[PDB]
This record gives C-alpha cells, structure tokens and sequence, in this order.
C-alpha cells in the first residue's frame, strides 16, 4: 500500500553493498528510520528501487551494488537524492 | 683538553636551583643554567648528543628557547649519526616544539620531515611517519611551498597506501593533482599522479572512481592523455571490470618492459589480484 | 645513418647527465653543509647582537 | 614483415614520449637553478655586508676594551632527433651551472665560516666588557 | 595564555608618547615603545596560535610600527615581513601587499619582497602595472632574469610590445635564448615591425647556432612570411603546426591572436 508516505527528498551516501544477499535481492536496504518497508523510491528522479528494512544501515545511506552504480556511474561515498516514488500516478 | 666527565659535573652542579634562604640572596638562576649549558656544551656521537640535551634543557631552563632548538638540533644530528635512532627522534621533538612555539613553522616542517624519514627508514614506525609527513606538507602549504608540500604529501599518500589506507592515499594524490596542475614543472609528476590514484581506488574496489580519474587526467591534460600510464590505467580498469586477473598480469607484465615498475605499484597491484581472488572466493 | 647519429647524440647525452647527476649530488653536499653553517651564523649574529646590547646598557 | 614494422612504430612512439619527459624534466632543473643561483646571489649580498659591519665592529669593541608506417617511423625519428638535440644542449647547460653555482658555493661556505668566527670572537671580547 | 585583546591594550597605553612637562623628567620614549611593541609581538603570536592570521597581522604592523618609533628599523622590517606572511596566509592580499612595502622600505631584501609583491599584484590583486613595475626593479636591483621575464611577459600582455621586445634583448644579451629570440620576435610581430622580427631572427641564427636550427627559428621564419604575405590562415596553419610539437602558451596565445586580429585590421584598412 502506497497511499500514505513520507515523500520528503533526502540526501543520501553511496557505499559498498552490506553483503552479496542483499546484492542479489537488488532491493535498496536501509534503516526503519529512513523509509517504510517494501515501498518504491526513486532516486535523481530516474532509478526506481524497492526499499526493505536492514539494521546494518545506519538511517540516512543508501547501499547499492556495483551494477546500480555502473548504471548511474556513481562512485564510492557520492550524494544522491532519495524520494518517494508512485508509478501508478 | 678538559675532562668532558670534569666538565659535565661542574655544569651539574651549576645547574641546581638556588633554594630557600639563598634565593632572597642569589640572583636570577638563568645566568646559572647558562653557564651549565656552556660546561655542557664542550663537554658533549652518543655522549656528544646526551650531552647537548642536557645544555639544551639547561637553556630551556634559562629561557634561551632558540638556543635550546638550536642544541636539539645538534642533540639529534648526533644521535642519528651515532646509530640511535630514538634519542634523535626525541630531539628532533623537542627541537620542532621550541620551533613551532616561536613560529617557526618552516624549521618545525623541515624536521618533521626528516622525523619522518627516520621513523619509515630507522625505526620502521609508518604511522608516525605518515603523520609526520601529512603535518609537514600542512606547514609548508602554510608557508605557500608547493614543491616541498607536495614532497611531503608524495610521502604521506605512498604511506597510506603502503599502509592499507587507498582512500586517504586517493585524496592525497587528488590534492597533489590540484596543486601541480598548470605548472610545467611538475608535469610528469601529474602523468603518475593520476595513475597511482587510480591504483589506489583500483585497491579499494572502486573501479567507477578509477575510470573518472581516468577520464579526467586524459580531459584535463593532454599529457596524460596520450601517456603510457593513461593506457596501463585503462587496461587495468578494463581487467578488473571483467575479473580477469590473468589479463591484468600481462598488462602489468607490458608495462613492467618498457617503464619498470616499483615496489608501491607491485603491493598495490598484488593487493588488486588478492581481491580478484577474495571475489573468486565470494564467487563461491 | 641518421638512426645510428641518433643513437650516438643520444648516448653522448646520457654520458652528460650522468657527470650533472655526480655533480648535483656534490652540489647537495655543498648545500647540507651551508644551510647548517648558516644556521651557525644565524645563532652567532643573535648572540652578538645581545652582547653588545649588553654592553651598551653597561656602558650607560 | 608487417608486425615487426609495427613494433617499430610501437617503439618510436615510446621513445619520443620519453624523450619530450627528459626535456620537461631538464627545463624544469634549470628553471629552478637559476631561481636557486639568484637565491644565492642574494646570500653572497649579505656575507659580503656582514663583512663591511664586522669590519666595524671589530674597531668599536677595540675601542671599548682600550676604554604510413615507413612514414610514421621517418616522422617519429625526425621529432626524436629534435628533442634529442634539445636534450644535448640541456645536460651540457646543466653541467656549467653546476660547476659555476659549485665554485659560488665553495666561496659561501667559506665566507659563512668567517663570519660566524669573527661573531664568535666579537662576543667573547663584549663579554669581558 | 595571556589574552591578546589586554596585551594589545597595554601596549596602546605604553605607546602614548611622553608629553609636557613629563619629558623633562621621563627618559627616551624608546623603551616604552620596545614594551608596546613586545606586548603587541606576544598578542599576535597568541593570535597566530589560534589562526587569527589577519589579527596577528594587524598585531605584527602595530609592533613595527612601534619598532620604528622607537629607532629599531630592522625589526620593524621583519616584524613587518612576518604581518606579510600571516596577512597572505589568511588571505588578505591588500595587507599583505602595503606590509610588504614597508619592509622595502626598510630594507632599502628590497628585490626579493618586490618581487614577492609583484606575484602578490599579478595573481591576487591583478594589477598587472605595479607587478611590472615591481618586476622591473627587482630585476634592476638583482643586477634579474627571472624578474625581467615576468616583466616581459606582463607587458606584452600589456600591449607594451616594444618595451618587452627590450627587456627580451636585455634578456639575450645577458644570458631560455632559444625562446628569448622567438618572443622577442613575437612582440616585434604584435607590433607590426616584421622588419625588426627578420633583423630578430637573422642575429638569433648568426649568433646562438643552437637557435639557428631549432624549431622556434623555423616558426618565426614562417611568422614572419605569413606576415609579409598578409595570409591570416598561413600563419594560423603555422601556429597549429608548431603547437602539434610544442605545446603553445597562453602569453603566445595572446601574442598571436592581436597578431591574427591586425592583419584583420589591414583588411579593414584595406578597404
């Protein structure tokens, strides 16, 4: 359910994945603190990813893996924007 | 010649404060600690250095800093040249505290570096000598010396490099790329610079932040762009893109025959290939 | 011919910078030993300068 | 034939690039040793000035104590050859600069010692005054 | 530590000046102002500590100032030397720039801070006409090379072509020759004076046989036929040509765009 959420864009660092499963899942990890769980966010307005809930992330990063980053080319430790996102919209 | 032992005892003597009732009496205690400090001086490779350390405390005891860093600086010259290492490292402490104090900054640098250079040589102490070296490039910096700034920060970023930490090593060569950009002096310095920092973010695992390097060494100099070092980047980036350690190896082999490579590029590249295996090892 | 002029120029050239290198490194000899006789002259000129303000204070 | 040609234009091309690194590297030695000749200039100024104020010192303190691949090679060779001779030029200039800066050195040295002597000597004699 | 601000404080009232009937029964003013000044060197050192470089700065002007009332020039002149250091240090260029000058004065060293002030005006400040100046005497009093290649360099980027084609003489003449000749050249070739280009080029080949067959002989042989010719893109395919094999700068940059843009002038006036 996507009817209700906190769509206010946040500041987020790229860093390494926290570990090959969460690379496989190819689902944006991060803290309860930062979004709900299993919602879409998009990122620079363009790379839409689904959040899940993961203690190992400090709130306010963001972990991807190296194939998102070759997408966006991004960097170690870059800023990106964060926000909600509604495809259906 | 007068006994060095004879002498040493007579500054020894001289040199103890004037105590109760005697101090209502006695003048200041500085021309004292003077007259020590000069038994001492002629009196004082090892004993010379222990020595000058006592006449140089004996001056700090007589408010003469100057002259106290001045016989630190000697204390040092001779404990480095007798062999003891620790006794010209504790000089050459002292010796940039009295100099910093009284703004000295540039002396203060120029020992710091040569602390550092004996504690990665003499004593082996890398971490000492990284902070020796980042503190002395910061000062000389300060004084707006480029050249011995970014000597002192060649130094630091081979150390951090050396030492595990590819990150700082990578801001470092960053700075020094900054710094020497637009000179004709140090060009070719600029030609390795950006190699070795992308070496550096190659050992981190970061190959995305090596080919920006890349693409911003060949962007901004030509130089760099047609260099030997910008293809031996490429390539590697290329290698470690597809995980093929072997490529990488005949890539390090080509460049070894025409530009010999030395011992920091063959840790960081032996590090590279140990993460190739590590991610053989997570390939499983 | 010109390969072989070349090379000659070339290693005649290497021959002269091996001597510049000999030399500048006497040349770092002569520098070592100045800047710590400097630093002599530096500490001797202080100290003269008290001295004789020394003296003009005794003298007055 | 046709491999062996291209390691040939492989190789001038190394060697060009090498060559125009020997002569950056050379203008920058000689960019720095004529800043570091004129800094020493300016050292043998002030010797030579001590010496006048030491000249006077020394009678005020006696007075006080009395008181295309054919072609690619033919081309890269050419530019080779023409740094080259830039080269040549350079380790022969290098050379006179250090001698002469050697000889200026030698003289600083020496003028630096006496000096530092005649303070020496000046302050013993302020001492006992 | 002693707070800075009392320190400053004290030393302003230890610099006032015996005045009436006082002076006839206080001594020399000079060691109050020894006092105020040692007062105002420990403030500003405190300051230094704390990287307050620009009040530090302003302290070391104030001890030399009071140095320099009390007589003692020559540490008015390294007080204001180190106001100098930290001033540049912490990024006030204009400080930096007048401390400066009083150390030239004083020392009047003068050739070395000039030209420190002469970099100071060039990069920080801009004012490219006192950076020549100042290279210019600093040259005078070194005989300088170095100063009268900055000078040089200045102004023909000033429009003073002659004037650096002069000093570009003076340049050969004392002694760097290969590119001495080619510049030279060039500022006779931004003036318009061809001739005086060829007569360059001509004494640089008969005199200085490494200039004979170096590339910056060819180049301004073929500047100056391109010149002759009035052919813009001859001299632009020229300029590209060189470039190819080294690297152009932008003071050649400048030199030969005012070049290119005359012979447009001659178009004009062609007409």
């Amino acid at each position: 359910d996507m009817t209700n959420m906190d769509t206010r864009t946040r500041h987020l660092k790229v860093s390494n994945c926290p570990n090959n499963s969460y690379a496989l899942a190819n689902v944006a990890a991060v803290s309860p603190n930062d979004f709900p769980n299993n919602i879409y966010i998009i990122i620079d307005n363009l790379f839409v990813f689904t959040t899940r809930h993961s203690n190992d992330i400090p709130p306010g990063t963001i972990g991807f893996n190296g194939n998102q980053r070759t997408w966006g080319g991004w960097s170690l430790n870059q800023d990106v924007q964060a926000k909600a996102f509604d495809l259906f919209k | 010649m007068s006994d060095p032992v004879e002498l040493l005892k007579r500054a020894e003597k001289k040199g103890v404060p004037s105590s109760g009732f005697m101090k209502l009496f006695s003048g200041s205690d500085s021309y004292k600690f003077e007259e020590a400090a000069d038994l001492c001086v002629q009196a004082a490779l090892n004993l010379a250095g222990d020595s000058f350390l006592k006449a140089a405390d004996y001056q700090k005891k007589a408010g003469n800093e100057d002259e106290a860093g001045n016989t630190y600086v000697e204390a040092y010259k001779c404990f480095k040249s007798g062999g003891n290492s620790v006794n010209a490292v504790d000089s050459l402490e002292n010796a940039i505290q009295i100099f910093t104090h009284r703004g000295q900054f540039r002396r203060g640098a120029n020992f710091k570096f040569e602390l550092g250079e004996i504690l990665e040589n003499d004593l082996h102490d890398y971490a000492k000598a990284i902070d020796c070296y980042e503190l002395a490039g910061e000062w000389y910096a300060q004084d707006q010396s480029v050249a011995l700034s970014n000597k002192c920060f060649i130094k630091c970023a081979d150390l951090k490099a050396l030492d595990g930490q590819y990150i700082e090593a990578s801001d470092i060569y960053s700075k020094l790329i900054k710094s020497s950009m637009g000179n004709r002096l140090s060009q070719w310095s600029l030609k390795d610079y950006f190699l070795k920092k992308g070496l550096c973010q190659l050992a981190a695992t970061d190959a995305v932040a090596a080919a920006r390097t890349l693409q911003e060494g060949q962007s901004e100099d030509p130089n760099f762009a047609d260099s030997r070092e910008s293809n031996f980047l490429k390539s590697l980036i290329d290698a470690v893109n597809e995980g093929d350690s072997e490529q990488l190896s005949e890539h390090c082999k080509e460049f070894d025959n025409f530009m010999r490579l030395d011992k920091w590029k063959i840790t960081i590249l032996n590090k590279i290939k140990e993460s190739i295996q590590q991610q053989e090892d997570d390939l499983l | 011919s010109r390969t072989a002029e070349l090379q000659a120029e070339i290693d005649d050239t290497v021959g002269i910078m091996r001597d510049n290198i000999n030399k500048v490194a006497e040349r770092g000899e002569r520098l070592t030993s100045i800047e710590d006789k400097a630093d002599n002259l530096a500490v001797s000129a202080q100290g003269f300068k008290r001295g004789a303000n020394r003296v003009r204070k005794a003298m007055w | 034939i046709k491999f062996t040609k291209q390691s040939s234009v492989a190789s001038t091309r190394n060697t060009l690039k090498m060559a125009q690194d020997a002569e950056r590297a050379g203008m920058n030695t000689l960019g720095m040793l004529g800043h570091q000749s004129e800094q020493l200039n300016n050292v043998e100024g002030n010797l030579d000035l001590m010496k006048v104020q030491n000249k006077v010192a020394d009678e005020k303190v006696a007075e006080l104590k009395k008181l295309e691949m054919e072609l690619e090679i033919d081309r890269n060779l050419d530019q080779i050859q023409q740094v080259s001779n830039r080269l040549k030029k350079m380790a022969l200039t290098t050379g006179k600069e250090l001698d002469s800066q050697q000889k200026r050195l030698n003289n600083i040295e020496e003028s630096t010692d006496d000096l530092d002597i005649n303070l020496h000597m000046n302050t013993n004699r302020l001492a006992g005054i």
